[PDB]
């Protein structure tokens, strides 16, 4: 049988509650079979983090940056921001580039690369005998500089389109006829030729598909960064590492959730007919100690209850007391 | 009668030790793989591997010795080897996350 | 092999090294709360602080973690369980059940009748949950709100005119329903100042009848907080509180225990120990032979703790059954420990090479931080071999860890349980006559304010009368230190 | 061989008695009619052990097997709690996911769609490294300064074990012999069950 | 099923929550039984039933 | 995998489209002589752990 509460009082840091235990006639009651059900809300906080290492980008190695651009002010006489340095990999293959990026088939009509997710940073060639060596079409993404410059350790962007595309939407479209800005992504496409490619032979080999992102680190933080400022050549090996696990949760018995000798909050329990209470507590006694060491003794205590988070605190023994046995590591191993 | 027979004998018994000769070993699944328990990973430390001869390819450098001639400048010294490889900056390397 | 090793050893100790052994990486600025996530997730520890070659082939526990709470870690399995049971958002809606842990009204028989039942609960994150680091949830966001609670309460259908009757046979006052506190002790906190050793107490003339001895632990006043106070706005911890749960890790540092009756005589003196006036604790630099299980305990402190604890002692020493080795008891959590180390004295080629300038694994692994390999291939200068035909002269170390788990001294002739009320507590000098207990504790200073926590064993009885319908009586009475 | 995996899948239990009465009524249940076993959805107050689970069913589960639950909740001895057992097997779980409704920047991206560890796993399938090194798209992230909004879920699994329904006026297994076992009504009398 | 399905959390999947468990090769007994008659495909047997 | 998540690469320019009458394609300058992108998959070893 539920009781709903007769009086509740809400303060800074406690809550107060009052009921009426109504024992029915030819009736008993176990106090211990009472128990208070509390329903609420929990906000844990940022500090929260059940689990070590990163979600995103684990196997990447933590120097690793992302294919990103950074600008090269470099001012001499004049203000000349060399810029579009860039730095990374494409990793699409197509059959031919001719203005609208990477083709990647065919219908006569070649179909072209969209440039809201293609090209899929998750595809690639399909077999290590790869033997590319004839002027071959390649296509990547790249991250343009209005972007900050992150290892891909732990690197996330949200998506913005149901086919992954993480691409913004660049506001600044205000048509010229005096209307509205008009939404957008901002996502542009870069060409590039090699190394000789003097005066004609200029024909494009790899097509970059530059955003920009909504990038952030959600559980690792930069442990080396040469320069306080950001998108420089020596930013592309700052290196980074997981954040420190946190498990937080609601303590052993719920210890602390009830208050307990405490005579400025102590919880009464009194029949009606008479006003007095039959709870008297005291500073120097320890309520929550006491169970503790009774369930101890009528238990074993390493079983766990979830009813009332019955989960005993311990250690690892190997990490209090260190057992150094050494290594056994007489075979080579080789990659 | 052969479930009769499986809830006797846990009955009786513990079910976890194993007898052959009446091939008395229970079924069971292992608890991590019903229920995963994602705790993460602990890679806080980069892991390496590197070159069978400890450091990378190299380079060819020869023997120079100081000039106790009247100029001052850099000779070639020959108790030296013309051709010694020595790798400058780091090794070479390559990161796994084991 | 060695890379898992590694990857252990920094994860698991590294990390948890105090802020004294860690540094701020350049280019980053870190909070000036050092309570803070920010700070605790900013700071970098040297990897080569706790090596692959850490006390090789010893077992041994670093002296800094000795003083450091081990049960803020990520290897808690009931912390990460509990954690786990919510879920794994930052935003959960709960639905718990919290049982009722009041010694009188926790196992209560209650009659038919009408009654007022109430409570208060705490709504500080600092009390309420519990986190791995140690961090203040205060200053880092943490909230709870209650929306509704309920009381459940369930009753065993019971014949009518059986349950009449036991009504009837219990409103008597023969029959009235007594309990009593597990712990049974008053409890007393003492200051401990920082760096300070000694700690004396002194309790004025009273009856000291019914006395069933002493329980006694050291704490952290940072983890500790203020006792009765409905918000204590000093706490910053919302780890592990020993004071309420019971895990103690600080046992080790007690040095020697006194104890003087009336200023004048010694409990319990009749020569009764190898050193008759205290009780040696442990006994370190000396050693003219007064030590057991190849640590640094003395002799008469095994046999009392033995004595005490299973009654074990007097017939031979041997391993206690199960049953009795709970896991709050002390055979289960003493751990003996012995390592050598280098003769800084009698070596004659002894350098004290600082950890800056110590190169092993070198060109393989970091200098001082987690960070990219850099070097050269070289011999090591460190650690110094303790093995081998060019082994170096050495020192042997020894000492003992002993976890969630009190002292006991108890207040018997021979330190035997042989029932709750001691055969001293019905003493004719201490059934009437008046003395003042005097106290002197010893202690390995520490560079924290901490707290001596005195259990006085007591009994502690509440007897409740239910004579006619909705009306309760308690009547209270602890012996002694009454209320 | 006894070993059962589908516990969970059931809702509800309700017995008839002669088509007209129902088992065990007398108003012994907070739903007093059926037995409801787990009940996710709702939640207006009648679920326990942080799981979907009923109170009532709970209750009935605990007493059926070790005698449990009129004179409060406890971890039975284990020489009661065998493998085949109840509390042995019982595994309440909890998790957190994305809010689809109520996350204004939420996206349905497909399996073949969502990239992480690109350029360092393959796609699709077991086999060789293929990608560039990207800002992962997936999952969200529940945590953090920037955590999602989240909605909770919970369930509760219960394996080689049998749901029991005792036929007795108090749910304990006082004796083999059960008390309606030799009650009068069931004694003589002829009763047709019906069960859904 | 990577490495972050359901991250920092305890729970099994819902497609796994219909699958039999005990058809697994972790399965101590069944691994045990099959042992027991040797690693070959072809065996001659002797048992007590 | 290399420390720097791919492996060697390849020295390119940048170049832009033509809006001259010839739609061919001229040095682009806001771009660097010297980009290094590596075209194909990254480098990579095998090892069974």
């Amino acid at each position: 049988l539920r009781f709903v509460p007769v009086d509740r009082e809400d303060n800074t840091y406690s809550y107060k509650v009052r009921y009426t235990l109504a024992v029915g006639d030819n009736r008993v009651l176990d106090m211990a079979s009472t128990f208070f059900d509390i329903r609420g809300v929990l906000d844990r906080g940022p500090s929260f983090k059940p689990y070590s290492g990163t979600a995103y980008n684990s196997l990447a190695p933590k120097g690793a940056p992302n294919t990103s651009q950074w600008i090269v002010t470099t001012n001499g006489d004049n203000a000349v921001t060399t810029t579009t340095n860039t730095f990374g990999i494409a990793s699409m293959k197509g059959d031919n580039i001719t203005k609208e990026g990477l083709q990647i088939g065919k219908d006569e009509k070649p179909i072209y690369a969209d440039k809201t997710y293609q090209p899929e940073p998750q595809v690639g060639e399909e077999s290590w005998t790869d033997t590319d060596g004839t002027n071959e079409k390649f296509g990547g993404r790249a991250l343009k500089p209005a972007t900050n410059m992150k290892p891909c350790y732990g690197s996330f962007a949200r998506p913005t389109n149901i086919k992954g595309g993480q691409a913004k939407n660049r506001k600044v479209k205000p048509t010229t006829e005096g209307g509205v800005e008009t939404e957008e992504p901002d996502i542009d496409m870069e060409f590039f030729d090699g190394r000789d490619a003097v005066a004609g032979a200029l024909a494009p080999e790899i097509v970059l598909y530059t955003e920009n992102v909504n990038l952030e680190t959600p559980d690792s933080h930069v442990v080396y960064k040469p320069e306080t400022s950001n998108n420089s050549h020596a930013n592309l090996g700052q290196q980074a590492m997981p954040n420190r696990p946190n498990y937080i949760g609601f303590r052993d018995n719920f210890v602390g959730l009830m208050y307990y000798n405490s005579t400025g909050n102590m919880g009464v329990l009194a029949g009606q007919a008479s006003q007095l209470n039959a709870v008297v507590d005291l500073q120097d006694r320890n309520t929550e100690l006491s169970y503790q060491l009774l369930l101890d003794s009528l238990g074993d205590r390493t079983r766990y209850f979830s009813m009332w988070n019955q989960a005993v605190d311990s250690y690892d023994p190997d990490v209090r007391i260190i057992e150094n046995h050494g290594i056994e590591d007489e075979l080579p191993n080789y990659c | 009668t052969e479930l009769s027979y499986q809830l006797l004998l846990d009955s009786l018994g513990d079910r976890t030790r194993y007898f052959s000769m009446w091939n008395q070993a229970v079924d069971s699944y292992d608890p991590d793989v019903r229920i995963i328990e994602n705790h993460g990973i602990e890679d806080e430390l980069p892991n390496y591997c590197f070159p069978l001869n400890g450091i990378g390819p190299g380079h060819t450098y020869q023997g120079i010795k100081v000039k106790t001639d009247d100029t001052n400048g850099w000779e070639k010294d020959a108790n030296v080897a013309p051709a010694n490889e020595i790798t400058i900056g780091n090794n070479l390397a390559m990161e796994i996350n084991i | 092999q060695a890379n898992l090793w590694r990857s252990f050893l920094y994860s698991n100790v590294a990390l948890y090294l105090p802020d004294v052994y860690k540094y701020t990486p350049p280019n980053i600025t870190l909070p000036t709360n050092t309570n803070t996530y920010e700070y605790m997730n900013g700071r970098v520890v040297s990897p080569s602080l706790v090596d692959s070659y850490i006390n090789i082939g010893a077992r041994w526990s670093l002296d800094p973690m000795d003083n450091v709470n081990p049960f803020n870690h990520h290897r808690n399995a009931g912390l990460r369980y509990r954690s786990m049971l919510l879920g794994n958002g930052r935003y959960v809606p709960f639905h718990i059940q919290v049982p009722q842990k009041f010694f009188a009204v926790k196992n209560l028989l209650l009659l038919p009748g009408s009654y007022t039942y109430e409570w208060n609960f705490r709504k500080d994150v600092n009390m309420v949950l519990q986190s791995s680091l140690g961090n203040d949830l205060r200053t880092d966001g943490a909230t709870i709100s209650f929306t509704s609670i309920n009381l459940y309460a369930t009753f065993f259908p019971m014949a009518h005119n059986t349950a009449s009757t036991l009504e009837a046979m219990l409103r008597n006052d023969t029959n009235d329903q007594s309990f009593n506190d597990y712990l049974s002790a008053a409890n007393m906190l003492y200051p401990i100042p920082a760096n300070a050793t000694n700690i004396p107490i002194s309790i004025p003339s009273r009856n000291w009848a019914a006395f069933r001895g002493w329980s006694f632990t050291r704490l952290k006043t940072k983890e500790t907080p203020s006792l009765g106070s409905g918000f204590d706005p000093y706490f910053v911890y919302s780890g592990s509180i020993p004071y309420l749960d019971g895990t103690f890790y600080l046992n080790h540092t007690f040095k020697k225990v006194s104890i003087m009756f009336d200023s004048s005589v010694s409990w319990p003196g009749n020569d009764r120990l190898l050193s008759p006036n205290e009780f040696e604790i442990k006994r370190t630099v000396d050693g003219e032979g007064y030590n057991v299980a190849q640590c640094n305990m003395t002799k008469d402190w095994f046999l009392v703790q033995m004595l005490a604890n299973y009654n074990i002692g007097y017939q031979g020493f041997y391993i206690p059954e199960g049953y009795k080795d709970r896991m709050y008891s002390f055979f289960r959590n003493f751990q003996p420990m012995s390592r050598q180390v280098v003769d800084e004295v009698n070596y004659t080629d002894y350098k004290a090479v600082t950890l800056p300038y110590q190169h092993n694994n070198s060109g393989f692994v970091g200098y001082l931080a987690p960070t990219m390999r850099q070097g050269e291939p070289y011999p090591a200068n460190y650690p110094y071999p303790l093995i081998g035909t060019t082994a170096v002269k050495s020192v042997t170390q020894k000492k003992f860890l002993c976890d969630r788990t009190m002292w006991r001294i108890p207040f018997s002739s021979n330190f035997m349980s042989m029932g709750a009320l001691t055969d001293l507590g019905q003493n004719m000098l201490y059934a009437n006559s008046a003395h003042a207990l005097d106290m002197t504790f010893e202690v390995d200073p520490m560079d924290e304010p901490t707290l001596l926590y005195l259990l006085f064993e007591v009994f502690d009885v509440v007897r409740v009368h239910q004579p006619h319908r909705g009306v309760i009586e308690a009547v209270y009475l602890r012996t002694p230190f009454s209320a």
